[PDB]
RNA sequence: CGACUCUUAGCGGUGGAUCACUCGGCUCGUGCGUCGAUGAAGAACGCAGCUAGCUGCGAGAAUUAAUGUGAAUUGCAGGUUGAUCAUCGACACUUCGAACGCACUUGCGGCCCCGGGUUCCUCCCGGGGCUACGCCUGUCUGAGCGUCGCU
RNA sequence: CGCUGCGGUGAGCCUUGAAGCCUAGGGCGCGGGCCCGGGUGGAGCCGCCGCAGGUGCAGAUCUUGGUGGUAGUAGCAAAUAUUCAAACGAGAACUUUGAAGGCCGAAGUGGAGAAGGGUUCCAUGUGAACAGCAGUUGAACAUGGGUCAGUCGGUCCUGAGAGAUGGGCGAGCGCCGUUCCGAAGGGACGGGCGAUGGCCUCCGUUGCCCUCAGCCGAUCGAAAGGGAGUCGGGUUCAGA
RNA sequence: AAGGCUAAAUACCGGCACGAGACCGAUAGUCAACAAGUACCGUAAGGGAAAGUUGAAAAGAACUUUGAAGAGAGAGUUCA
RNA sequence: CGCGACCUCAGAUCAGACGUGGCGACCCGCUGAAUUUAAGCAUAUUAGUCAGCGGAGGAAAAGAAACUAACCAGGAUUCCCUCAGUAACGGCGAGUGAACAGGGAAGAGCCCAGCGCCGAAUCCCCGCCCCGCGGCGGGGCGCGGGAAAUGUGGCGUACGG
């Protein structure tokens, strides 16, 4: 009974949506994310899978505002110029 | 790997030695025909120009 | 279920403007490969996670 | 009327707004047409709606700014939208006086001891 | 022989560089040889080809002594569209065949304000490499 | 002194190992307090500490602290060096006096193994291959 | 109308009084299954909602 | 001769090896070496005339301005006093997130100011600005049979 | 002998057809192998002297991919049951209508919900694939449609519990703990003073002083517990 | 000694931007030459693919004919 | 009692600031194994290594001797060659293992407290004036406020002053 009969009776999720990381691993008991640790202050990241951590870094989203930095960097950082009229 | 031996190196002076083979034969026709350099009509095999 | 959340209503609105097939125009632009959609989700065989 | 960003920087601002809502009123019944399965020639119009809306937007927003830092120019404190941002790292070095304040100790050792120019001979 | 260090030789840079080269760029890889009597009366050997201008094919199996206006420029394909350069569908409808600009001679320019201050300036610059070599 | 955190004991390795009790942290407990006061005041620079009592429970020390944002401490010419960020919190990489110590670092025959930057430095140097090109 | 997801009834209320220049008996409001809001306003019986429905131009 | 079975060859299928291609990798080297409370990284949801993904972008949403460039974009439609690309210094940048009024249901507040609502008369509605923790300098208001002084 | 790349060399080969592959063709070598002919193919390749190696397969219950024999075989047998005619249609054991015979038999094979699913709902259209026969049918596919609340729930309350601050501990991320080592109330009434607004009437608003206070543990925790208040009739292809 | 600061030579499998190679050539080389950390699997931590090539140019087979249609027979395009 | 100092200590949506999180190849501080080797195994080894925690920078750390030496003496740190698989450690088994000198790369030195002198000669902030005002700074004027004698600034630091 511990097989196919024992399936029938689930229908109780234990996680959810985190809405930090997105990941659906907000355990809902312990209320905390079990793939970034909602609830503290620091990302779960952990060096012994090195292969979680390139699934989530500084490359793999969209970079809206760092992705500006790498361009403004390459003039200084110029700020309240503007190129000459026509 | 890459720290696989590349390089190698060479005593000097067999270094200087095989620049003295390698000129002494460019002064022998029949070395430098055998190289395949079409030179039949050259004038002289060590040719030497002036400066200008 | 019928008793929903706004983020869960929310989010299952977007798998279903997903599960549309690729217009027919798309595979007449010049550098185009796309097939068909390869990610169409049925809900009786892929259950969507949740 | 192609609406140019040169033409609106010279008008005054309330009559900008009064063309603001006039292309948000053409906008929204050109999305009626939209639905009541309008002709190709204006469904290909909201586009050019829709950016001419953003110009003028551009044009209030810019002269609304320019207004105000011109208003906050001399002044002490300045809201945070008008001062500089440049990298937080580098907001908070020295600045280009304090970097260069030398002590009067320090400043007795150039007046006396300044570095000279020589050369030794052969 | 290139010597500049910045400057790559590598085949798949140059061909990822041209086939993702941006619509200003497009606009200078498809330019095309002038004619004879244009390259002495300008004194510029090639230029960017514009939507309205004359045009032999001198290869291909459209060549010949035909002049005959461009009447759009597919940049995205690289190729240019010849009026009288088309063939024939199968339903009886023609179609543009497309030439590529560099198997292409400009008999005659559309020359307008910007155009012409192009020509100048590839004229203007010739003339400092015949007077500064000379 | 430092009891090895592991429940009831249980260090589940070889004999050498075993040790629970008389185990002894590797920095003083002066560098512990600059620790501590750096920990909670974040916007400040520790500098120094100094002993002020103790009993049989606790050690007491006063830490020094500077506030780099001051313009008393940003104006001075003496002191701006603080104001650097390559001095962002240095009780936590062992930089103070009462850190330094800890380290083991000093000039001469007693203190070979941190020649270089530091413990780690050594080490490194001293266990890397110098592959070179000609061998 | 479909509104934007964020208006309430408070707020729909006084677009449609606006825009339209008509007055309102109630609004119901519900959020379609694909995402965007819904809402039936309920003209007051002063105004024939087939005639204003012409001059926004459905029909 | 049959049928069936076996062998060989031609042809045809099945299958996708081989070969030839390569806008991808791998390795080495060079220069630079720059995130965030002025809201980062990441996540969510949106945005196209016809568009699901990818890509780009943020209600100004496959982008605005500005400058350079100088006639396209293109799958199909539609429409030089600057099309389109590139650059990018002005402006803008929804909701989560260190995430900041309190909570995490998007649920309840509080304060101040405007507009309907009044005709400030309380409401009600909309809008705008505030309302996190630690800590520094300073200010204000305080506490103490702490140490004192004067009445 | 063979494979791949590199330095030399062959005034080498090649769209008048390279590599590859096929071959009842002609041959060479003891052999590894190779050279010709023919066919196919459509763009590169080889000889020689040196150099370099991720260099030669029949096996490893080898790895990945593909295909056989078995084999048109095992099988498509749990829960009594179907028949006639008609319509649509290229086509009907299976769809639809009508008739007949039956079953579930109110602890249902009925009518509604919770959890879960997430558009499967509804209409029109199609018959490629899928629905282990078939299909004119479908929960498939393609277009469009559809969920309306002061009163029904959520929201509020607390439950077992969870969990901040003070505090304590801790190398440290943090942890313990939930009234315990705490100056933990930003409220109220009245009075007094000043001030304003509207017919500054009288009331409202505000500041200051005085007077009073048991609060007592922030916050979270139930779509079945606590919890004010909507019922009748009608209406849709699908919501009441 | 028990207080403090300090460039250069040095390190750099991440980032930005480049150059190169006696390297691999689609079962190789990164897991990923392609809508790849994608599809999919697992409550979750995590695990994680397969998949390049018409032609110079779509010139992508008008039209006739059999069939309900898929599919054929002609014709046509192309050096093929 | 009243009033005022001062010292301790609170409360503010007080005025202006600052910290948090990310990345983590390189770097600094802790913490820290066991496979494994020893043909078993417990010390050793693996290894101050992996994992874990904290903090940075464009580099970090180190650094101007409480040094090395025993010479006729060298003279901050870091890096390279060598010293050297050496001295030494080690069930003296397996194994482990530096430094000085020497040659190079680079090369740069300095500041306080204290001790004393100078009438606090010093600093922050607000208000006004001028100069610039996208690194809010310079000068001036304030019987304007505060910090500071429980010690600010100048001189001056072992090479002496």
């Amino acid at each position: 009974t511990k097989g196919t009969s024992s399936f029938g009776k689930r229908r109780n999720k234990t996680h959810t949506l985190c809405r930090r990381c997105g990941s659906k691993a907000y355990h809902l008991q312990k209320s905390t994310c079990g793939k970034c640790g909602y609830p503290a202050k620091r990302k779960r990241k952990y060096n012994w899978s090195a292969k979680a951590k390139r699934r989530n870094t500084t490359g793999t989203g969209r970079m809206r505002h760092l992705k500006i930095v790498y361009r403004r960097f390459r003039h200084g950082f110029r700020e309240g110029t503007t190129p000459k009229p026509k | 790997k890459t720290w696989r031996r590349w390089h190698r190196r060479v005593n000097t002076t067999q270094k200087r030695y095989a620049i003295c083979s390698a000129l002494a034969a460019s002064a022998l026709p029949a070395l430098v025909m055998s190289k395949g350099h079409r030179i039949e009509e050259v004038p002289e095999l060590p040719l030497v120009v002036e400066d200008k | 279920s019928s008793h929903k959340t706004f983020r869960i209503k929310r989010f299952l609105a977007k798998k279903q403007k997903q599960n549309r097939p690729i217009p027919q125009w798309i595979w007449m632009k010049t550098g185009n490969k796309i097939r068909y959609n390869s990610k169409r989700r049925h809900w009786r065989r892929t259950k969507l996670g949740l | 009327a192609k609406i140019k960003a040169r033409d609106l920087r010279g008008k005054k601002k309330e009559e900008l707004l009064k063309q603001l809502d006039d292309l948000k009123v053409e906008l929204s019944q050109l999305r009626v047409a939209k639905v009541t399965g309008g002709a190709a020639s204006k469904l290909s119009k909201i586009r050019v709606v829709r950016k001419s809306i953003a110009r003028v937007l551009t044009v209030i927003n810019q002269t609304q700014k320019e207004n105000l830092r011109k208003f906050y120019k001399g002044k002490k404190y300045k809201p945070l939208d008008l001062r500089p941002k440049k990298t937080r790292a580098m907001r908070r070095r020295l600045n280009k006086h304090e970097e260069s304040l030398k002590t009067k100790k320090q400043q007795r050792k150039e007046r006396l001891y300044p570095l000279r120019k020589y050369a030794v001979k052969a | 022989m290139k010597f500049n260090p910045f400057v790559t030789s590598d085949r798949s840079k140059n061909r990822k560089r041209h086939f993702n080269a941006p619509s200003h760029i497009r606009r200078k890889i498809m330019s095309s040889p002038l004619s004879k009597e244009l390259r002495q009366k300008y004194n510029v050997r090639s230029m960017p080809i514009r939507k309205d201008d004359e045009v032999q094919v001198v290869r291909g199996h459209y060549k010949g002594q035909q002049i005959g206006k461009v009447v759009q420029v597919y940049r995205k394909k690289y190729v240019i569209y010849i009026e009288r350069v088309q063939r024939e569908k199968a339903n009886g409808t023609t179609v543009h065949v497309g030439i590529h600009p560099s198997k292409v001679v400009i008999t005659r320019l559309k020359l307008d304000k910007d155009r012409k201050k192009i020509l100048e300036r590839k004229a203007k610059s010739r003339q400092v490499g015949k007077e500064k070599g000379k | 002194g430092r009891k090895r955190p592991v429940p009831k004991g249980a260090t589940y390795g070889k004999p050498v190992h075993h040790g629970v009790n008389q185990l002894k942290f590797a920095r003083s407990l002066q560098s512990v307090a600059e620790e501590r006061a750096g920990r909670h005041c974040g916007a400040l620079r520790v500098l120094n500490s100094y002993w002020v009592g103790e009993d049989s429970t606790y050690k007491f020390f006063e830490v020094i602290l500077i506030d780099p944002f001051h313009k008393a401490i940003r104006r001075n010419p003496d002191t701006q060096w603080i104001t650097k960020p390559v001095h962002k919190h240095r009780e936590m990489r062992g930089l103070t006096s009462a850190g330094r110590k800890s380290r083991g670092l000093g000039k001469g025959h007693k203190f070979h193994h941190t020649i270089g930057g530091s413990r780690r430095a050594a080490w490194r140097r001293r266990n890397t291959l110098q592959l070179h090109r000609y061998r | 109308f479909i509104v934007d997801v964020k208006a309430n009834k408070h707020q729909i209320k006084q677009a449609v009084k606006k825009l339209y220049d008509i007055d309102v008996a109630k609004v119901n409001t519900l959020i379609r299954p694909d995402g965007e809001k819904k809402a039936y306003v309920r003209l007051a019986p002063d105004y024939d909602a087939l005639d204003v429905a012409n001059k926004i131009g459905i029909i």
